[PDB]
């Protein structure tokens, strides 16, 4: 096959500018999302912490349809710049680069269990026996 | 043999200690590399085969003597004598007056 | 005389009244975790 | 002399060693590592 | 039944949730007469794939002769042996030793690792 035969060559260029910044938005394979799922999506910087450093707030399928937080990493050009590599009609390669790495992380809905009410003091009673009741008399 | 020459060539001209170290035929070693280390007694015996126990020596000592310090340094072969003595001189050596 | 000395055992739930006949939601005891009550007393405190 | 290819004294002499010393001495010194300390 | 057989069972440590990870816990359904696994966090639960729910009292194995990559082989410090055979490949240079833990092993005994490329293997004598 073609993966095992083809021998192809096309030109490179890095343009000195953009007209929008270039982010990586990573996900875990482990959960195996449906992009095709998704119909629409929201997405904005976390309120918890009330920008460019802010992390990210994603709502797809409507504000609880699907829901991501995403947290930056450290660094992503400490040593070396990451580039996005498209391919263009003209066979030629375009580069583009790396802004920042977010990661995102998939949020349990509704659920609250407050753990202040008087579970703080029960934890001190808990003879680990009991769990469910707590979160019916809510 | 040769780089001993430029050690000779040294007291004259130049070779340094440290271009010895630059050299790399010896290294300066911690306690924690010593623990991976096979080290050697003397390059003589050790390098013999006939009596190969072991071969897989990785480094060897400049000289023996060189566990010792200031004070143990000053009396010979104190392996003849019983090792506290030498403890005792090592203590009266500061203690002499000189 | 057995290919491996074992003992298996059991919480003799005496038929009657052993059967949520108060409720008390407090839940008296567990199985699950009473096996690891009986046997943390069973290794540590039994001199025999 | 020097043909990078043996070692022409296999024997390599033990008191060889002190011109080694004496070496040691002659850069490093003794109570070198106490300056260093206070110079950095 | 009879005291030649072994107790190898495979015992599952564990299974996490699918829908956070959390380990699964043991469950019956008395309703149905069968061991169930379930999640605290959440309600996700899944039926049991054996019986056996639990292990105790531990150690009176061969681990030794486990936790062991044949990448020791690389130490000059440790002895080869003169003894031919990679228990695999038909090759010397064994790499021996005894078990040398916390058991440090009142067995004495040497352990051959060959340390010739293509086997890997660990065994003794
Ligand atoms: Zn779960
Ligand atoms: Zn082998």
């Amino acid at each position: 096959g073609p993966s095992s035969q083809n021998v192809t060559e096309y030109v490179v260029r890095v343009p000195k500018n953009t007209t929008k910044k270039y982010n990586i938005m990573a996900f875990n394979a482990a959960d195996k999302v449906n992009f095709a799922t998704w119909n629409q999506a929201r997405l904005e910087r976390d309120l918890s912490n009330k920008p460019e450093d802010q992390p990210w707030l994603l709502r797809v399928n409507g504000k609880s349809g699907r829901k991501f937080k995403g947290i930056k990493k450290g660094g992503v050009t400490e040593n070396t710049s990451y580039y996005i590599f498209t391919q263009c009609p003209d066979g030629a390669f375009e580069a583009f680069p790396v802004h920042n790495w977010y990661n995102f992380t998939p949020l349990a809905r509704h659920r609250t269990l407050t753990a202040e009410e008087a579970e703080e003091e029960w934890e001190r009673r808990n003879k680990v026996l009991n769990h469910f009741s707590i979160m019916q008399q809510r | 043999k040769r780089h001993i020459d430029q050690l000779k060539e040294r007291e004259y001209n130049n070779y340094s200690w440290q271009d010895l170290v630059a050299s790399g035929v010896v290294e300066y070693i911690d306690t924690l590399e010593e623990e991976t280390v096979m080290l050697a007694m003397t390059p003589d015996d050790l390098q013999e085969k006939e009596v190969a126990y072991c071969s897989t020596y990785t480094h060897c000592e400049i000289h023996p003597s060189m566990i010792l310090g200031v004070c143990a340094s000053i009396i010979p072969f104190p392996d003849h004598n019983q090792s506290p003595r030498n403890t005792y001189q090592s203590a009266m050596g500061k203690q002499a007056m000189g | 005389n057995a290919e491996k000395l074992v003992l298996r055992i059991r919480i003799m739930n005496s038929d009657e009244n052993k059967m949520q006949e108060e409720e008390e939601v407090v839940d008296k005891m567990d199985d699950d975790v009473f096996l690891r009550c009986i046997e943390s007393n069973m290794l540590t405190d039994m001199t025999l | 002399y020097d043909e990078d290819d043996d070692e022409i004294t296999p024997d390599l002499w033990q008191e060889a060693c002190w011109i080694v010393i004496s070496s040691y001495f002659d850069e490093k010194g003794l109570v070198r590592q106490q300056l260093d300390s206070f110079d950095e | 039944m009879e005291p030649d057989g072994t107790y190898e069972p495979g015992f599952v440590g564990i299974r996490f949730c699918q829908e956070c990870n959390n380990m699964l816990y043991p469950k019956e359904d008395k309703e149905n007469r069968i061991l169930l696994y379930a999640c605290r966090n959440c309600d996700y639960q899944q039926e049991a794939d054996n019986s056996c729910i639990y292990v105790n009292k531990i150690t009176h194995e061969v681990d030794e002769l486990t936790q062991i990559i044949a990448d020791v082989s690389q130490d000059p410090t440790l002895p080869r042996t003169e003894d031919h055979p990679c228990q695999k490949c038909g090759h010397k240079e064994a790499v021996f030793f005894q078990s040398h833990s916390a058991r440090a092993e009142d067995a004495m005994r040497l352990y051959y690792v060959c340390t010739a490329p293509h086997c890997g293997h660990r065994w003794t004598e």
